[PDB]
């Protein structure tokens, strides 16, 4: 009192010292539940995996990746990201993911790397330079390989030129590696295109089918579709406490409403334009908000 | 910078012969980052061996890597005239990044 | 509050079709009134070109299910549904997809900022000859960011009576009673009492 | 099929900066995941690494020879380029282009296996 | 032991910016108190002064080629550059870099003994 | 820009005879900077004098700068088969700065 | 005395982009009134425009080769060049430099009498 009067001597006063603000602690984030889980099951451990002659190709759209699943498990025999790092991929949100899946033989796992020679890395399937991807891979000798050799799975080996990154054609009729033409009966210098993987249990490694699914990840213009899932661990009330909900933020005491509320909104507004109450996104109860304790001394 | 060492720095094998290069790291690499560079002689490194073991894209089974952490050892089998040339091992796990003297197979 | 809405006693074209089926422009952004009886409308099209060279939202409210389809297809002279499908002949390049006179049945789209916003309402009315007097405050169905430039629409009708309106950017005043609903709403540029 | 074509001078005066330009073949010098090197071989003697280039131009050099070292890239040109201050003899040597590919992996070493395609090379002398 | 290396077109076609390049040796050039400059020999004339570089990079020129000329420096290549527009065949000379140094006294005048060390020169000639 | 003459343009003296250069700069120079420069036949300019007399570095105690003002002086003593190149005058104490057309002595 | 000199490769192999570039005399090529252009002519075959050059350097092509063709100034070395990509046996021609310069007229109409002035002309050939 002293110091803000500038006088050493005070006699029957009330005087506003300064002003006290009680410090949140416990900062918690809020987030929806993690509905809507993408189907990135379904291409991995699909019954039958498609050659890579027309590799599958999938879309992922309007849901949450958890990427994670595919990168906690040590099962696969190559995980191998270029661009984008796999911790912290539910961070990094794109717009649109792409997943490639098809059987190739161990030897080639290695070509499927982006600027990679090879009879399918060019001619089969090619990754572009710029490629924001993962490439995963397993030995899966006992479901793809069947007694008597495999036939199923196929790969062209000879084509007149390279083609285009995430290019697949689907020529069958018979190769020209010479001048004249056989017009599609193969013969000496006419070969078909396809040629037989033969997969078998007794061949070494190299010779063993290995399905590999590739994912991509692309960013365009358009606003991101496949978010990564978010962290909800714990609500906290009666309490200053600063919080997050969908962006909107602030430091308040969270406490419950009794007024009804409308199912269709989020957020509330008091008459000062004001922030006044907060809905739980992934709970029912509506959580009226309160400013922190104030006052001068 | 770590110091690569091959032992021995020579070979004098008959070809069908089996040989073994041990490039010890001074200091350990767990990531089994180094990789077996072949240069012949006059001519540009081709990569021969990575990721501790590989085939690189066309090389012959035959070459196989081994060995994880301080050593590591590369195994030659049904040795072939095409195969006299001098061998490297490099370590991309820390950089600085070296390269071992060589070791020259001979007739 | 200052966003588009439609001005109050505002005349609107009634298109009426026994068939009637023109293109409307999207400039910014429509209002959908349309009268039911057993299910007559079926779905939505719009597109910036209509002609297969850009992407166009399609929306089809069939039956089976709420399906949403935004990509590019060759549109024909006149789409329409037989209760037959003669909507679209091929698709080149697929972005996004989505799937989920007593009646009276309000509409209203938005393109702002890449998000497509639709908001919905169904209201029991008992005249049929004109548009019933009466307030409703239509609530936001979903949203769509599709991220795509809107030019023209087009209604698609079932073969075995729609208000169409613009949107224009007033300002408008709204009531709002203790459980949130807007009750009425009184347009600022309209008269000089509601001013 | 990423060849890439060594050009320098064939014989260097000493006390002269030495420019040697890779023309690269196929591969656009910014794609991030390739990091590509200069690596040189003293007659007689291991190779020794010279230094890499950062995505986007930034470079990154051995700390032995970061002093006089800069690395240059001019991919309106498809070609990048190192250049070493104050070359002495035992400085010069064949200087050969490379290659590297950089993937992320769970275990998180961004590093990865590196030289998979090298240049034809071009021996450089550096004498009065 | 401050040893300048020209290093220039040998011949230059008209309508052509000369370009020369004064490789220093063992001087940083932003030392304040150098203060480089630019000299050309007309065969069988006196030598004509074109420029100085004042220290931190900025230039000063002979007001008579002021509208034509400009002096470049490259610190980071520890070298300096001259560049002359709309040559003629009359401008080219053996162009020679040289070196000065300012030094103040009481007198006050700045400026002092200079062109102690020249650089060996280029004969550069402007023709069809 | 201030105008050096050297008198005269050319010299024929034998080895051991004694010469005079006279520059005589059409604006005085108080600061006595002209400072005289040897250019040997198809060779890069060196200092030969400076501050109106000097010794350079290593020129020999032979070569004397003299003179002040509006005329300078240069002279040679017991002159030595390698003292035959043209010589020039130059004034730094005003800008720019210039040089005399060049004074060359033969045998 | 404007003569134009044309300096291109003899003999391209397919799928090279061709290169022309015209060695200017005298006239600065941004003069504004001068619009200069490219003519082809394929054997037996009567005069083909691919393209003229605005003035600043702003090219306009003949939309049948606007595609592939695109046309470059260099004013700094007193030359203009006609780059063609995907060129294949039909698409080259003995190719002729041309001079042409736009007059405005009380009627308006900006353009004028044109090809004043031909260069000696190449004879380009593209095959295997
Ligand atoms: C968010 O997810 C939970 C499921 O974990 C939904 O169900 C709630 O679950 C908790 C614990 O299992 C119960 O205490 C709640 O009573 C449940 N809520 C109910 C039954 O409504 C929860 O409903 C989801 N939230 C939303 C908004 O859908």
């Amino acid at each position: 009192t002293k110091c803000t009067l500038k006088s050493f001597t005070v006699e029957k006063g009330i005087y506003q010292t300064s002003n006290f603000r009680v410090q949140p602690t416990e900062s918690i984030v809020r987030f929806p539940n993690i509905t809507n889980l993408c189907p990135f099951g379904e291409v991995f451990n699909a019954t039958r995996f498609a050659s890579v002659y027309a590799w599958n190709r999938k879309r992922i759209s309007n849901c949450v990746a958890d990427y994670s699943v595919l990168y906690n498990s040590a099962s696969f025999s190559t995980f191998k990201c270029y661009g984008v790092s796999p911790t912290k991929l539910n961070d990094l949100c794109f717009t649109n993911v792409y997943a490639d899946s098809f059987v190739i033989r161990g030897d080639e796992v290695r070509q499927i790397a982006p600027g990679q020679t090879g009879k399918i890395a060019d001619y089969n399937y090619k990754l572009p330079d710029d490629f924001t991807g993962c490439v995963i891979a397993w030995n899966s000798n006992n479901l793809d390989s069947k007694v008597g050799g495999n036939y199923n799975y196929l790969y062209r080996l000879f084509r007149k030129s390279n083609l285009k990154p995430f290019e697949r054609d689907i020529s069958t009729e018979i190769y020209q590696a010479g001048s004249t033409p056989c017009n599609g009966v193969e013969g000496f210098n006419c070969y078909f295109p396809l040629q037989s993987y033969g997969f078998q249990p007794t061949n070494g490694v190299g010779y063993q089918p290995y399905r590999v699914v590739v994912l991509s990840f692309e960013l365009l213009h358009a606003p991101a579709t496949v978010c990564g899932p978010k962290k909800s661990t714990n609500l906290v009330k009666n309490k200053c406490v600063n919080f997050n909900f969908n962006g909107l933020t602030g430091t308040g005491v969270l406490t419950e409403s009794n007024k009804k509320f409308l199912p269709f909104q989020q957020f509330g507004r008091d008459i000062a334009d004001t922030t006044d109450a907060v809905r739980d996104p992934q709970t029912l109860e509506i959580l009226d908000i309160t400013p922190c304790s104030f006052g001068g001394v | 910078e770590i110091v690569l060492t091959q032992s021995p720095g020579t070979l004098s094998l008959s070809p069908g012969e089996r040989a073994t290069l041990s490039c010890r790291a001074s200091q350990s690499v767990s990531s089994s980052y180094l990789a077996w560079y072949q240069q012949k002689p006059g001519q540009a490194p081709r990569l021969l061996i990575y990721g501790a073991s590989s085939r690189a894209t066309g090389i012959p089974d035959r070459f196989s890597g081994s060995g994880s952490g301080t050593d590591f050892t590369l195994t030659i089998s049904r040795l072939e005239p095409e195969d006299f040339a001098v061998y490297y091992c490099q370590q991309y796990g820390s950089s600085p990044q070296t390269f071992g003297q060589g070791t020259k197979v001979e007739i | 509050t200052q966003d588009l809405f439609l001005p109050f006693f505002s005349n609107v074209t009634w298109f009426h079709a026994i068939f009637d089926n023109p293109v409307l422009p999207f400039n910014d952004g429509v209002y959908f009134a349309s009268t039911e009886k057993s299910n007559i409308i079926r779905g939505w099209i719009f597109g910036t070109t209509l002609d297969s060279k850009t992407q166009s939202l399609l929306i089809v409210n069939n039956a089976t299910n709420v399906v949403i389809k935004v990509c590019e297809f060759q549109f024909c002279n006149d789409p329409f549904l037989g209760v037959e499908f003669r909507v679209y002949s091929s698709a080149n390049n697929c972005t996004f997809e989505y799937v989920s006179f007593k009646n009276l049945r309000e509409f209203v789209f938005k393109n702002i900022d890449g998000y497509f916003k639709i908001y919905s309402k169904h209201t029991p009315i008992n005249l049929v000859r004109d548009l019933p007097q009466g307030f409703s405050a239509l609530e936001p169905l979903v949203d769509l960011p599709i991220g795509i430039n809107i030019t023209r629409f087009q209604t698609l009708l079932a073969l075995h009576a729609y208000y169409v309106g613009y949107l224009q950017p007033r300002t408008f005043l709204l009531k709002y009673n203790e459980n949130g609903t807007i009750t009425d709403a009184v347009d600022c540029a309209l008269d000089p009492l509601s001013e | 099929q990423v060849q890439l074509q060594e050009s320098g001078p064939g014989l260097v005066k000493p006390s002269e900066t030495l420019s040697l330009t890779c023309t690269v073949s196929g591969g656009s010098v910014s794609s991030s995941n390739y990091y590509w090197s200069w690596i040189r071989q003293p007659p007689g003697k291991g190779l020794e690494w010279i230094g890499y280039m950062y995505y986007s131009g930034s470079t990154k050099y051995n700390p032995s020879l970061k002093s006089r070292v800069t690395i240059s890239v001019d991919t309106s040109k498809n070609q990048f380029s190192l250049k070493l201050s104050s070359v002495t003899a035992a400085d010069t040597a064949v200087y050969y282009c490379a290659r590297e590919v950089y993937y992320y992996d769970r275990s998180g070493y961004y590093a990865s296996d590196g030289f998979d395609i090298w240049g034809q090379g071009t021996m450089v002398t550096v004498s009065s």
